[PDB]
């Protein structure tokens, strides 16, 4: 024999409380839907996984410091060459990657994302080079 | 023998002397009743804890930099009779009860609605009207606990409603958003201690109601009619549910 | 006891806060105060206000550590 | 309409655009249409009799209350 | 003899079950009293008659309405327009169109009462309180009313005889500003002629 | 020190008087807070005339007691009758009947801020059986109100 | 006898006061939602960033009141999607509280993204079977 | 002054309920902290339909009590069935069955933050004996979870 | 693969170089290879069924977990 929900609102006031809670959650969700600004995948200014075989190798990184050092080390581990285009800023661009099992492509993706608009990372797989492009 | 129930309180004992008995019975009954009603109020709040979390979701109202939005209080049709021959009226007054500040955790409903509970241990005109007056004290304590809970509900409603009103006014450009600046130090420290990515966040401008009424933005909602919609048998049909008690005014 | 219809209490696993019975099954019983309990009803005055301010009372007022006066605990 | 019988069942077609023939407003909830003078008169009679006049489209209820508006 | 969830929408047999049990007990009593075939036949006839009168009572419209009132369903007859008011709070899962099949005795009694009027036109209207949005109340009341109409149609009522319409907080039989009035406003009305 | 109930009203009294009126034939129904008292016009008035019999004043007294049992803001007295002469004829007849019943109920002071009155003649019958005059089922006076709080 | 349909269980005045306050709060929520939607209607749906796919149509009834990352990781694991995180997790956690019943993992991820808002954003790449939570570049 | 065990759960109750479910025919196995309850679909649903019998609700009640005896973060309800019409047919059927069982278990409130649901149709059988419909050994509902601490 | 029988036993060849025909990544533990579209689809089906798909070379187990990656 089927039993009613143990948490069923069976009070004249509890039912109203539960519908008010439902309405408040619905209104909050609608507010968040209006507020949220999204970037469509076509217009996303972020590094896409370079698909390079040497870059797909898994790694383990615990680094918190300048972007240049970690990017150069990642490139050398991937066996790609490394180059920097631009002038290094006075205050260094500091990043932090703490991962135990993540491929070098994804690590470079995270490095680019944390760099934001101060610097960007491009990967040329045909001529295997990681380029760190600073911004002025 | 039990102080946590009116039955046990009464079973504990199963003009000057009369009045003293009345006063002491009321005093013992009130505290026990207030404690028991606070316990039941807490039990109800814990029963509805998740719904209360959904309703008073202070976390969703938190601004960009983990800043609690200010509390805005609104009144309409304001009038003040200063004296004979002088009144001051205003259509709406908006006030900032509490200003925006940096927070590290969103507020919860327990800080407002929780009722403190401790089981209070305690002990013809001698134990005959004592039960009557301790029942009266029990009812008084229940009423006092209900009043305290009502005030707590009013306080949480004021805070949540003020935050919602701030969001609404910011939508209509009747308040300014809080302006925050980050000072981005590099690697800061000496040979004894370093900090890698040192950043200092500072609210350089608190939100405030703007008096430039030209900059406000009115908002007009609408309801959808049969516009741009319509075999298209648009009909006003009698055949439908008809109320039993039809002409009620 | 606690590990009833099992073998019986093997040992208290302080890393998890529960007893371990004579089979591989854990026990519903706690063995340390740091076990994860679903504590939702907590007694005491001035919860969510810093606790009772430790002062010698002159009146029946119970004042919390943030200045708020716990009306539901004060004397009447 | 047939106003007495027992169930006072009847049908009022609604024209959306304000035609010269049918230019009398009717507010079916939030959805408003236009009808003729005789239709408005019989709708007002039904309103006096306090009969629900829900707007049905293709046999589907859309909006409950009908109240006459500016002619 | 009877499947608890709506009896598979199949015809119900309280009358035949009750008369069968009554003839069984009557035949047993007659056989005990006499020990003869004629006495057993007399006892079986007595059981048949007592079962007939008992079922005539228990299948009456008045008894069905009394049972619906023992359940939380109200019946109103003004002239020849009969209305069943069924509270969504008890006969629906909370704020959902899902029927509350734990209350199957009430729904079966509703169907039995509606079966007494094979020619009536049934209007099923859904109502909610003031809590929530206008669109939400409209949609929820419509969904609940349509679920009730579908239940009626599945239990053996033609599709043409049924119309389902859902009002929000529009037509209130109680004050929404008070708890019990708001509760009374949550209902489904089934009107027929 | 404070009243324990609305003065002069009892739940047992309300139930007893509802039962008694229903037994007599005056239909007293209650859907939600809304209350309806449907009175056959043959139990109040004469044959298609707005003149109450002297005997019907006891019935009006019971209905006045029932109305006094509740607290309310507005009652509504509506009249319907079978078609006798013309549309204007039954409209005027029903308006007069509502006026007279409302005047008596108002005089037997009830807790009602407003007592609206109307007569629609033969606009909204409740039964397809229109045969008869004032004995017709759909010739009646409705007293509808909502209990206030 | 005389009765009316909804004879529920007894209610307490504590629940009654909470219900009235909740209804007032819901009305204020409705008004602010309406005024803000009118002021600026949304233009983009997050179903672009979280496109549904097979095995993202598995359903789940969640009741969660903790940080976003653990719930998102559990959702991804149940969806057989590898979980990836971008950006530095802020010191102040991105707390989320999802209380739903029997809706698909794509819908739950969409709800999580909407609730996170300006703090965090969830993306789903179904070609690579990756659920990626990225913490915004604030600070 | 502090609870001595998780509320409403006993080791004797857990052992007795595992024994009873296994005697009935619901396989309750426990490898490590991982628990599995395998329910034959013939004891829950009708013939290849996502409609539980009213009698099976007692079985669902004992399973809900067993789930309530533990503390957990996520349960998983999976459905498998024999091949009847098409891959999409069995897939939809199994998803619906998992939805319904999980809805009932959620209503009978268990200490479970998440209750995942899935139906793979006829993807992973546990027996080579595929003859039969819902009586087939590999037509079942799996409720798998891990005890939390 | 044979996905139902009883033991769902099957075989997926792996090509180490990203050929134009087989260019879909599979991460077998820390050792990653490339397979085709149909092979990726059936591997994802087995992952949905929650079946261990350890990487075996010459009958020797090398790395247990297989998860599909970028195509």
């Amino acid at each position: 024999f089927k039993k009613p929900p143990i948490n069923n609102p069976s009070d004249d006031a509890t039912i109203k409380l539960a519908e008010a809670a439902v309405s408040v959650s619905d209104s909050m969700l609608e507010m968040a839907k209006v507020e949220k600004v999204i970037t469509p995948p076509s217009k996303d200014n972020t590094l896409t996984i370079p698909n390079a075989y040497n870059l797909q190798a898994r790694a383990s990184v615990d680094w918190s410091g300048p972007i240049e050092e970690l990017t150069a080390r990642i490139a050398k581990a991937a066996h790609f060459r490394f180059r920097v285009l631009g002038k290094s800023p006075s205050v260094p661009v500091l990043i932090s990657i703490s991962t135990k099992d993540e491929s070098l492509a994804e690590i470079l993706r995270d490095i680019d994302y944390q760099a934001g608009k101060k610097a960007s990372i491009h990967v040329y797989p045909n001529s295997q080079v990681v380029e760190l492009r600073y911004a002025k | 023998g039990d102080t946590g129930s009116l039955a046990g309180l009464q079973a504990m004992a199963d003009k000057i002397r009369e009045m003293a008995l009345k006063e002491t019975a009321l005093s013992v009954g009130a505290q026990a009743g207030l404690a028991w009603r606070a316990k039941i109020i807490d039990e109800q709040l814990n029963k509805q804890a998740r719904n209360l979390d959904a309703i008073y979701d202070f976390n969703s109202l938190v601004l960009e930099h983990n800043i609690l939005p200010p509390v805005l209080l609104e009144g309409r049709n304001t009038l003040n009779l200063a004296d004979a021959q002088s009144i001051r009226i205003s259509d709406r007054t908006y006030k900032v009860a509490k200003q925006a500040h940096f927070i590290t955790t969103p507020p919860t409903w327990r800080q407002y609605l929780w009722m403190d509970y401790v089981k209070p241990e305690a002990p013809k005109a001698e134990k005959e009207i004592w039960c009557i007056y301790t029942e009266r004290g029990w009812k008084n304590g229940i009423d006092q606990a209900n009043t305290i809970l009502e005030e707590n509900i009013a306080r949480i409603k004021e805070d949540f409603g003020g935050m919602i009103l701030y969001r609404k006014l910011l939508a209509m450009n009747m308040v300014s958003p809080p302006y925050v600046s980050h000072t981005d130090l590099g690697v800061t420290g000496d040979g004894s201690e370093i900090h890698i990515d040192d950043r200092v966040l500072r609210i350089t401008a608190l939100p405030e109601l703007n008096v430039n009424s030209a900059e406000w933005r009115a908002a007009v909602a609408k309801d959808e009619n049969a516009l741009e919609r319509f075999q298209a048998k648009i009909v006003i049909t009698n055949k439908s549910w008809q109320p039993i008690i039809a002409p009620v005014s | 006891g606690c590990c009833s219809k099992m073998g019986g209490i093997n040992y208290c696993d302080s890393s998890a806060g529960r007893l371990v019975c004579n089979n591989g099954f854990y026990s519903t019983c706690y063995c340390t105060r740091h076990a994860v309990m679903d504590l939702q009803f907590l007694m005491g005055c001035c919860l969510w206000h810093g606790g009772v301010y430790p002062q010698l009372n002159s009146s029946g007022l119970v004042v919390c550590n943030d200045g708020y006066v716990s009306e539901e605990c004060s004397l009447q | 309409c047939d106003l007495t019988k027992f169930r006072w069942d009847c049908d009022l077609p609604v024209q959306v655009k304000p035609s010269p023939a049918s230019s009398l407003l009717v507010y079916c909830g939030s959805s408003y249409g236009y009808i003729t003078k005789q239709q408005y008169d019989i709708l007002a009679r039904y309103q006096r009799a306090s009969v629900n006049m829900v707007l049905d489209i293709n046999g589907e209820y859309i909006d409950s209350p009908c109240i006459g508006a500016e002619r | 003899c009877f499947h608890p969830p709506y009896n598979n929408f199949q015809p119900d047999r309280r009358a035949v079950k009750r008369v069968g049990v009554d003839t069984g007990i009557g035949a047993v009593a007659g056989a005990i009293a006499s020990g003869t075939a004629s006495g057993t036949l007399i006892g079986a006839a007595a059981g048949g008659t007592v079962g007939l009168v008992a079922s005539i009572y228990r299948d009456s419209k008045r008894k069905i309405i009394r049972d619906l009132q023992k359940q939380d369903i109200q019946y109103v007859e003004y002239g020849d327009t009969r209305t069943l008011i069924i509270p969504t709070d008890k006969y629906f899962m909370f704020s959902s169109p899902r029927l509350n099949e734990i209350c199957y005795p009430g729904l079966n009694n509703v169907i039995r009462l509606l079966n007494f009027y094979p020619q009536s036109t049934i209007y099923v209207a859904g109502f909610t309180d003031n809590v929530g949005s206008r669109s939400h109340k409209r949609k929820l009341s419509q969904a609940q009313a349509e679920t009730m109409m579908t239940f009626l149609w599945a239990n053996g009522i033609a599709a043409k005889r049924l119309k389902a319409e859902g009002y929000g907080d529009k037509n209130a039989i109680s004050d929404n500003a008070i708890i019990h009035g708001s509760a009374q406003n949550r209902r489904i009305e089934i009107q027929w002629f | 020190k404070l009243p324990c109930r609305v003065d002069g009203a009892c739940d047992a009294t309300i139930i007893k008087m509802m039962t008694d009126l229903n037994k007599k034939g005056i239909k007293v129904a209650s859907v939600g807070q809304n209350y309806l008292i449907s009175i056959p016009a043959s139990a109040l008035f004469a044959d298609q005339s707005p003149r109450l019999n002297w005997a019907s004043y006891s019935l009006l007294n019971e209905i006045a007691a029932f109305l006094k049992q509740f607290r309310k803001i507005a009652i509504t007295v509506t009249s319907y009758s079978s078609k006798y002469v013309s549309v204007k004829r039954e409209r005027a007849l029903t308006l007069a009947r509502s006026r007279v019943v409302s005047e008596y109920l108002w005089s037997q002071g009830v807790d009602s801020r407003i007592i609206f009155t109307q007569g629609l003649g033969s606009d909204k019958p409740i039964t397809s059986y229109t045969l008869g005059g004032d004995r017709s089922p759909n010739a009646r006076v409705e007293i509808t109100f909502r209990r206030a709080v």
